[PDB]
């Protein structure tokens, strides 16, 4: 239920870690 | 690229912040 | 190259401090200092945006998949 | 589909001998799994390559 | 780099999880990783020694 | 008994306190709130448009970008002039040559010297201290003055049997030094400009008055910037290349806010009467006491 | 032992001022001092490295 | 601490005049030296609109937009451009405090009432008090003007510095 | 009513565009 607002949330600053 | 200094600053501390926003937003 | 000098004859010089000093380094300096300047001598940022459409394109996913709860 | 990428990055980008397959290997599947799910840095393979065994050691621990 | 490190959100590292940005990142300078393990007074007393 | 301001004022204190950045991420300061200042009684709305905040990144991008499109504008002026005559630069200073010299590893030094001049420019750079004294009213006062006084007739013999007599020495230049070899430029050179008696060349010399010697080094190269905003480009030997600084087009608002000589108010510690001999600052002290 | 592999040597280098009692003297004295991050004290060129 | 009270009252009794909201700051060795903190003389501000490049010129544009023609006798656009730049600037007040202190614990000696949601023991060591005024033209408030900063020294140098408004307000004004 | 998450989000990365 709410793991999927939490996994988003390492998505982005998985992308921060892509960019910059 | 002073510009893309302050760009990409803005961009890392707006995505931290949204970030803080969405993990308090499934409380 | 060389230059052409107004006075055709040339002139000594008594080489005061007080006279600016006449280039006096020799032409093994000049290739010792061609050598330190020969060894002296984006889209990643489009590719970054491109990538967030399409982190975008699966948030969109992630969206139609929210709204049955 | 899905095939292309997968062999770009067991075969293409992760410079894999292909004898090693799918089922030899389980925590390839679990790394292949987020490895897809990026588009970038498939020209440093060599962080994907170490990041494997890594993962490799850290799984096969006793502990 | 150009600036300080002061915002401390720039100095974060996790082992065993298969950090994958970070080991492509391991040439770039800006971001910091450290392994949480704050070094206390006495051994870095014995360090600097 | 009315409550003055100041006691529940005190007794307000503060809600919060919190650092901020500037725009470059170069200073933190911290705000305070006091919970009885009348902004909070004045309920103001606001609103922050993306269009309006996109505005203003493109005007802080031109306040920026301002001296920096000065540097491109000498750089292609100095490329506009060596395309100009051809590329045979003559000489305007005062010093000595050597015939049996390449020429070739100098001039490749003066291009990779420019090179490095453009990598390595500031917004404090010569220039740009050549062209603030410019900005101040004393510099119009000036130039009117000598508009009329180079400008001015040759005099009859009555004012030279009866009338007052009549009197620019030296020039106060600013210069950038580029030094290849170890890839460290300068930017801000003071120095004195005179010309010789014997042949119209330039002299220079450092303001405590100690002759200037580094155009005897090959591996250097120096720019020198005038107060007349004339333009010299002196790489070993004395050549020069010569021309004017291009500021057309640039605003004349945005030069004039982004850096400006300022004129003083006074203050405690100087004088009412103009040009006395000032006496010493205040300066507050972490040393003594305040008394 | 490869799953803590860390990140590249570092340069970083400490900006710190002095104590209260030495800054009484030049208070605007910084200090600078280069110090390594993952980098290795060695005594002798390593051969096959 | 001292100039936040009268600069509060000054900006209260001039607010029908300018719609200028107060602002306290306080700035410590992370901008400026003690040597330049120590003879410090005075600060400077100017609000800056995101579209109007100032509040002293006109407000639909200016004149001086027009480009400066490399002239000899006016420079740049003769002496009206200057006293039109001694217009847009503004001064405030200002004290400097250069022994070190803590503002929590230096405004619990002052005798307000420090209530902060946490005791983030801040410290510093040399603390300049001034307060700007950030000027909303009507009522409403814009989030993307910004907000210059000149440090003047009794030597005639300056330290510039100016940051866009919304960044000072931005868990501040969404708060209310 | 996860509609107003994802939409504040996407208005979000929109106004990130004009950042970028």
């Amino acid at each position: 239920l709410r793991q999927l607002a939490q996994s988003v949330q390492d998505t982005i600053q998985h992308m921060r870690f892509l960019y910059l | 690229v002073l510009m893309d200094r302050v760009r990409k600053r803005y961009l890392r501390q707006e995505l931290r912040d949204l970030g803080h926003r969405v993990q308090t937003y499934c409380e | 190259s060389l230059l052409h000098t107004f006075w055709r004859l040339p002139v000594a010089v008594f080489f005061e401090p007080h006279e600016e000093n006449v280039l006096r380094c020799p032409e093994r300096v000049l290739r010792r200092l061609l050598e330190d300047a020969a060894v002296t001598m984006d889209r990643v940022r489009k590719r970054y945006l491109r990538q967030e459409l399409r982190d975008l394109g699966h948030r969109v996913q992630t969206y139609c998949e929210d709204l049955e709860g | 589909k899905r095939d292309e990428k997968h062999r770009h990055v067991v075969n293409v980008v992760l410079e894999l001998p292909t004898e090693i397959s799918e089922a030899t290997h389980p925590v390839l599947a679990t790394m292949l799994s987020k490895y897809t799910r990026m588009s970038s840095l498939f020209n440093d393979k060599c962080a994907f390559k170490l990041d494997l065994l890594r993962m490799v050691a850290v799984s096969r621990t006793r502990r | 780099d150009r600036q300080p490190l002061n915002p401390a959100n720039i100095e974060a590292r996790h082992h065993g999880v298969s950090d994958v940005p970070r080991l492509g990142a391991m040439d770039a300078d800006e971001p910091l990783f450290v392994d949480d393990y704050r070094a206390t007074d006495d051994e870095w007393t014995l360090q600097k020694v | 008994d009315e409550v003055a301001r100041t006691d529940e004022w005190k007794g307000a204190g503060v809600s919060r306190l919190r650092e901020v950045w500037d725009v470059q991420h170069r200073v933190r300061l911290r705000v305070l709130w006091y919970v009885n200042s009348f902004w909070r009684s004045r309920e103001l709305s606001y609103d922050d448009h993306e269009v309006e905040l996109y505005r203003a990144l493109d005007a802080y991008r031109a306040r920026i970008a301002v001296e920096y499109v000065l540097i491109r504008a000498v750089r292609d002026e100095i490329y506009a002039v060596l395309r100009r005559d051809g590329g045979a630069l003559p000489q305007r200073f005062a010093c000595h040559v050597s015939r049996n010299m390449s020429w070739r590893v100098v001039w490749e030094l003066c291009r990779h010297a420019l090179a490095l001049w453009m990598d390595w420019a500031d917004v404090r750079s010569c220039i740009i201290k050549a062209l603030t004294p410019r900005l101040s009213r004393g510099a119009a006062a000036a130039a009117q003055r000598a508009r009329r006084q180079r400008e001015r007739s040759a005099p009859k013999p009555q004012e030279l049997l009866f009338g007052p007599r009549n009197e620019p020495a030296e020039q106060t230049w600013y210069a950038d030094v580029v030094r290849c070899v170890r890839a460290q430029v300068d930017l801000g050179v003071e120095v004195r400009a005179a010309r010789c008696p014997r042949t119209g060349l330039w002299i220079v010399r450092d303001r405590r008055g100690r002759l200037r010697r580094w155009l005897s080094q090959p591996e250097v190269c120096v720019l020198y910037v005038t107060p007349d905003l004339d333009f010299y480009w002196v790489l070993p030997g004395g050549f020069a290349v010569s021309s004017r600084v291009t500021l057309h087009g640039l605003a004349q608002r945005a030069l004039r806010d982004r850096f400006q000589n300022f004129e003083a108010v006074l203050a405690r510690g100087m004088h009412v009467e103009a040009g006395r001999q000032e006496p010493e600052t205040p300066r507050v002290s972490g040393r003594r006491l305040p008394f | 032992a490869v799953q803590f592999v860390g990140e590249h040597v570092k340069v970083l280098e400490v900006r710190a001022p002095l104590d209260h009692a030495q800054r009484q003297g030049l208070p605007d004295f910084i200090s600078r001092q280069h110090v390594l991050y993952n980098g290795c004290c060695v005594v002798t060129a390593p051969k096959t490295l | 601490m001292e100039t936040h009270l009268y600069s509060d009252l000054a900006f209260e009794a001039r607010f029908a005049d300018d719609e200028q909201l107060p602002l306290h700051l306080v700035l410590d060795q992370e901008v400026l030296s003690n040597e330049e903190a120590e003879t410090l003389r005075y600060v400077y501000y100017r609000n800056v609109d995101s579209a109007g490049r100032s509040t002293g010129r006109a407000p639909g544009g200016d004149e001086d937009d027009a480009p400066a023609s490399d002239d000899a006798e006016d420079a740049v656009g003769g002496d009206r451009a200057f006293d039109r730049e001694r217009r847009t600037w503004q001064r405030a007040c200002f004290r400097v405090l250069p022994r070190p202190l803590e503002l929590l614990d230096y405004l619990r000696q002052s005798g307000l009432t420090v209530t902060l949601e946490k005791e983030q023991r801040v410290r510093m060591f040399y603390a300049v008090f001034t307060t700007l005024g950030l000027r909303c033209p009507d009522n409403r408030l814009s989030g993307a003007q910004t907000l210059h900063l000149r440090l003047v020294w009794p030597d005639g140098s300056y330290r510039d510095w100016e940051f866009l408004a919304r960044d000072l307000l931005r868990e501040e004004m969404e708060a209310n």
